[PDB]
RNA sequence: CUCGAUGUUGGAUCAGGACAUCCCGAUGGUGCAGCCGCUAUUAAAGGUUCGUUUGUUCAACGAUUAAAGUCCUACGUGAUCUGAGUUCAGACCGGAGUAAUCCAGGUCGGUUUCUAUCUACUUUCAAAUUCCUCCCUGUACGAAAGGACAAGAGAAAUAAGGCCUACUUCACAAAGCGCCUUCCCCCGUAAAUGAUAUCAUCUCAACUUAGUAUUAUACCCACACCCACCCAAGAACAGGGUUUGU
RNA sequence: GCUACCUAAGAACAGCUAAAAGAGCACACCCGUCUAUGUAGCAAAAUAGUGGGAAGAUUUAUAGGUAGAGGCGACAAACCUA
């Protein structure tokens, strides 16, 4: 769904993600051997001239049945350890992400709405 | 008589026995889960078991924008805007994880497909998740909502103005100029509607299906 | 010297009569074989490690989804056994191979369209001709008397099978569709070179190696899908629900056999041996056999509690 | 690959195909028997059969009238369809036309066929007739039939 | 790509006289019982078909004279009546196309 | 050798081969505790990334990877493609020359034909590789820090072969972006018993064990109804069906 | 009788903007940017689309003039009957 050069939308409230910039956030690497990122995959972003890792929490490409499809490509900025940069995610995120609480426990804690 | 669209098989060389045995499974599932009558444009609330949700149950309310598939695999797509984020879920009618399908508002729209709502203003895709079901009177004609939506500026996901789509529920006069509408007419195929050999008559197929449905209800 | 066909010289009155006559004989011949165990059956030996039993010939009806109790979706292929009978038995000595063989045929066809040699073979067998005949390697203890009918309940849910059939024929195809070649760019000056093979060899050898990938006929050859799980058996219609997809088009004839994969070796201890005899069966099997993990159509909705 | 493609590719494209077929169908309604290349007659035969069904709906059915208006380029034939052809087949549910192969066309050796609406007033085509019931083979089978019927009643 | 060498008549004869290139004998030719001329089993007799077409053309020319113009198709059925015949009870209300010749034997009145 | 012509860089396409092995396998040594390394023996089945600038091969850099191997094949491959460069005719700059013109320099522009006669080839039908997660385990190891192997479980990517239930492009069907299946080994050494040489010694001593496949099995297999029609079979031919020949 | 330049006397240039125009948009008309096709071709230089100009140093019909040690040239060593 989300590959290199794909422009993404940061759905968290981090300052890095919401500050105005002349270039939109863009994917420059997907941490998957096939280079195609789906919900739950980490990607590298070129955002405000910096390199920051992000977690995909939604995309427009149809997925398996019974899974939500969003009108935008949504990502959440995280650190290398997996900690979220922001403190609140207002945009709804799929419940399927809760299968990955082992590694994404803190990111889920800041998610207000699930779909 | 409403025959759910998944019961009418698509034209092809499939052996009729395959459709007969598939209908036995659809009817056996229909007596465990009540699948109500609904159309594209109706507001539904679907409850499904989810292993990772809170309470192991999930509820989603949205407008039905597409009905597709045949047999056990038939599906429908619900659309809604939650916190400004448009979301769609393609539900499987006969998937055993579905607990309930509730028709919040039963109605039809000017089009058999509302995929163009993705390119309309968000207001036309926004429905309160806690809206109360509106009662449907007995033996009344299904209400046809003649709402024509206003579209966002081009480009759109698809060329909704092209004749092949045959969309009647869009305010084209507001969003498109006269020259743009004339260009779209270059793709018109006036001979298509009169091509008799393309007509697919399901009258006899539907009549036989109704007999199989009635037999199951007796046993 | 001019060619002839069955109803060339028949009058308006005789064409309906002949059709009805031959049709009834076919039905009578098939009904006479429904009691194999009462017609001097061969010895029924017990299953032993290393034993190989016969397979089936089935028609591919189509595909259908089913869900497991864990919520996962599995698509399956419906295979209907249509008039499957054992035709010939060849002993290990006469086979010219390491094992004995048992010939099986499936699906009745018109006698007016078969060669004379084939018709006299079926005349002696007392069965109408079959569309497809396949040869199954078996052990001596698995031999079955020619003329014995075979049913879908020959297999049981939980078993793994191999399905062999002719793939869909796509005719003469280029390298891109046939072999997955990348082709050449759409623009930037390509001159009449977009879907072509490119270089086919090096200049040194001054030839093309045998087996080089080139344009040619695609599909319409025998392929085998291994390790397909049997999810469900419908004994009334004699249909096998097999996991995934099988080669060939819908309504084609497929060869069904026990899976030969090493992981599934010696799993026939609980399977019917040498085959399933519904007449012999003491208790009639239910209309549907289900694997333990399959959600039956009438079961309550899944709940994760 | 053309699996399951039921329509032929003729004329200058999809539209021209319909117009080519429409001209053949219009000529058939007027003359009730025409000859044309075998493939084109075979393709048009399907439309010629369905046209009668629309004619049976009646001239008061607006959908039937629109269909007839399109497929009949000569408007004097629309009354004929509804008042002559459709009543003639009132007691039939199909098989309104018969198509037979005729000798190849002289100029280009094209395979040719003649198609006509059954029940026309024109001289009858030399239809292929089955062998008489009095032939040697048919008499041997008649005896076999007689015998079987006698054995069943007993 | 041009021929590197001339092809011999020996090679050319093998290509030209190959059984694939030869004309195949037809085994579906039979005599027409009505006229005696030859016909193919699956094709109508050429001689008989031409005879039917000649009569069909004559009748059609008569229909034209009665119609007397374009876009004048009748709304009633038609019956061809030859010399020495009159309309039957079933021929009432049908346009009568009169042919100035004796009814052909193969053409049966109905 | 070839100037009565063997078309000249890099790239695209498709790759055949070598092993002097980049990764994966198996071993000896270590200044090898462990985790990582270094070096050597054996191994060519399988694999060996995507981008910014540059015509570039290279190189630098960004982000990755189990790894981003070295070579040969007319510096593989233009009767398959590309023409940015180089290398005609126009032009400008610097320099040389009295000038015409010139420059291992730079710069902008600049026509890439071929209908295949022969050789070869056009289903080597079917055994698959790798990473990661969990677990083992915070165990072996170690002062601590740090931190495995084997076994087992799951989940993926790629490759090969198929398929259309749903999704998607679509709509009697063909497709992927979707789904399904995928099964053996490989030899370097490590060890016993035991002579020549009455100890010892794994032995181009007789011999024993790790240690091996007659690669297993699978697939295919009956064929003067056949004029004609239909087809999921197909360029033609062939093949399947017609008990569907008004 | 092509083409370069010239001489005599002719012809053509919609619509819109500006209203002043070797001005802009844009037909006819003239030219030939880029790509594909074509390459014994429809064509010994073309076709399709895309383009420059289109009241001017414009385009164009007719007749005449300049001739090879030459002509003519808004110099490309252009053009002077493929
Ligand atoms: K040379
Ligand atoms: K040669
Ligand atoms: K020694
Ligand atoms: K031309
Ligand atoms: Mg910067
Ligand atoms: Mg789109
Ligand atoms: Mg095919
Ligand atoms: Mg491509
Ligand atoms: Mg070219
Ligand atoms: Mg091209
Ligand atoms: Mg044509
Ligand atoms: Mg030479
Ligand atoms: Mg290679
Ligand atoms: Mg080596
Ligand atoms: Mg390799
Ligand atoms: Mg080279
Ligand atoms: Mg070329
Ligand atoms: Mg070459
Ligand atoms: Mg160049
Ligand atoms: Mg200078
Ligand atoms: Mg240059
Ligand atoms: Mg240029
Ligand atoms: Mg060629
Ligand atoms: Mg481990
Ligand atoms: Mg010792
Ligand atoms: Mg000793
Ligand atoms: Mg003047
Ligand atoms: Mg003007
Ligand atoms: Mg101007
Ligand atoms: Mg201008
Ligand atoms: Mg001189
Ligand atoms: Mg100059
Ligand atoms: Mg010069
Ligand atoms: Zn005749």
């Amino acid at each position: 769904a989300i590959q290199k050069m794909t422009r993404v939308r940061v759905v968290d409230n981090s300052a890095l993600g919401n500050s105005p910039y002349h270039r939109a956030p863009r994917c420059i690497h997907v941490y998957k051997k096939n280079g195609v990122g789906k919900v739950g995959d980490q990607i590298l972003l070129a955002i405000k001239g910096q390199k920051k890792k992000a977690l995909i929490v939604g995309h427009c490409m149809p997925g398996p049945r019974m899974t939500p499809r969003f009108d935008s490509n949504n990502v959440v900025l995280i650190e290398d350890n997996g900690n979220p940069v922001g403190t609140r995610i207002k945009t709804p995120i799929p419940t399927s992400l809760r299968k990955r609480e082992g590694e994404y426990s803190k990111v889920l804690a800041i998610a207000q709405n699930f779909v | 008589r409403f025959l759910s669209p998944e019961f009418i098989p698509r034209r092809g060389r499939t052996d009729p026995l395959k459709f007969q045995i598939e209908r036995k499974d659809m009817l056996e599932r229909r007596k465990v889960l009540h699948i109500p009558e609904f159309y594209v444009g109706s507001i539904l609330r679907v409850t499904t078991a989810d292993p990772y949700a809170s309470g192991k149950i999930s509820q989603f309310l949205g407008i039905c924008i597409q009905r597709s598939g045949r047999g056990l695999g038939a599906t429908f797509i619900l659309r809604n805007v939650i916190e400004g984020q448009g979301v769609e879920i393609c539900f499987e009618l006969y998937n055993p994880r579905v607990q309930e399908i509730q028709v919040v508002k039963l109605e039809k729209r000017l089009d058999d497909s509302l995929l163009y709502l993705r390119d309309a203003l968000p207001e036309y895709s926004t429905f309160d998740v806690n809206m109360k079901p509106v009662v449907q009177e007995p033996n009344q004609k299904v209400p046809v909502n003649e709402l024509k939506v206003k579209m966002k500026p081009k480009p759109w996901s698809k060329r909704w103005e092209r004749p092949n789509f045959n969309i009647k529920g869009i305010r084209f006069d507001l969003c498109l100029t006269e020259q743009q509408m004339k260009e779209a007419q270059k793709w018109n195929q006036p001979w298509l509607e009169f091509d008799m050999m393309r007509e697919y008559d399901t009258s006899k197929i539907e009549a036989a299906i109704w007999k199989e449905i009635e037999a199951s209800k007796r046993s | 010297k001019s060619g002839t066909w069955w109803d060339e010289h028949l009058s308006e009155e005789n064409v309906p009569f002949i059709k009805q006559l031959v049709s009834d004989e076919d039905k009578a011949q098939l009904a006479s074989k429904l009691c194999p165990l009462k017609d001097e059956p061969w010895p029924i030996h017990p299953w032993e490690p290393g034993s190989f039993r016969v397979g089936l010939i089935a028609l591919k009806l189509g595909m259908m989804p089913l869900w497991t109790k864990d919520g996962q979706k599995h698509v399956v292929t419906l295979l209907q056994v249509q008039d499957c009978h054992v035709l010939k038995y060849t002993s290990k000595e006469n086979c010219n191979g390491k094992m004995a063989t048992l010939s099986v045929g499936g699906k009745t066809v018109s006698r007016f369209r078969k060669a004379t040699s084939i018709l006299e073979f079926y005349r002696e067998l007392g069965l109408p001709p079959k569309q497809t005949v396949k040869i199954f390697n078996i052990t001596d203890n698995a031999a079955i008397k020619p003329g014995t009918p075979l049913y879908a309940a020959h297999f049981r849910p939980g078993q793994y099978v191999d399905v062999t059939a002719k793939t869909i024929g796509k005719g003469f195809q280029g390298v891109m569709k046939r072999w997955g070649f990348k082709g050449q760019p759409a623009t930037h000056g390509q001159t009449k070179t977009h879907r072509r093979p490119g270089a086919v060899a090096t200049g040194d050898i001054g030839r093309v190696w045998p087996g080089t990938k080139m344009p040619g006929k695609m599909g319409n050859i025998y392929r085998t899908e291994y390790g397909l799980k049997v999810w469900r058996i419908n004994t009334k219609h004699n249909i096998i629900y097999v996991n995934g997809s099988v080669p060939g088009h819908k309504n084609c004839l497929v060869k069904v056999k026990d899976s030969k994969l090493p992981a599934y070796k010696d799993l026939g201890k609980n399977l019917p041996f040498p085959t399933y005899f519904p007449d012999g069966d003491e208790e009639e099997l239910p209309e549907d056999l289900y694997d333990e993990n399959v959600c039956q159509p009438g079961a309550p909705s899944i709940t994760f509690a | 690959i053309s699996h399951g493609r039921v329509f032929r590719r003729m004329g200058l494209g999809p539209e021209s195909r319909i117009h080519l077929l429409r001209n053949l169908l219009t000529g058939l309604v007027r003359h009730e028997r025409i000859e044309a290349p075998w493939a084109r007659v075979d393709e048009m035969r399907g439309y010629a059969e369905k046209l009668i069904d629309y004619g049976k709906l009646g001239d008061t059915n607006e959908r039937a009238m629109r269909m007839a208006d399109f497929w009949l380029t000569e408007k004097d034939l629309i009354p004929k369809l509804f008042q002559v052809l459709a009543p003639r087949y009132k007691d039939q549910t199909g098989g309104y036309t018969r198509m037979l192969q005729i000798p190849n066309r002289s100029l280009d050796r094209a395979k040719m066929a003649v198609i006509e609406y059954k029940g026309n007033c024109l001289p009858p085509l030399p239809l292929p007739r089955r062998d008489s019931h009095l032939t040697l083979l048919n008499q041997l089978l008649q005896g076999l039939r007689q015998d079987l019927r006698q054995s069943q009643e007993a | 790509a041009a021929p590197k060498n001339r092809r011999t008549i020996e090679v050319n004869r093998c290509r030209r006289r190959n059984p694939q290139k030869l004309i195949k004998v037809k085994n579906n030719i039979d005599v027409c019982p009505e006229c005696g001329h030859l016909k193919q089993k699956h094709v109508l007799c050429a001689y008989c078909y031409e005879k039917v077409c000649k009569e069909t053309a004559e009748i059609r020319r008569q229909i034209g004279k009665q119609e007397g113009g374009p876009f004048k198709a009748p709304t009633i059925e038609t019956v061809v009546l030859y010399t020495g015949e009159t309309p039957s009870e079933q021929d009432q209300g049908k346009r009568i196309i009169e042919r100035d010749r004796k009814r052909p034997s193969w053409f049966t009145q109905n």
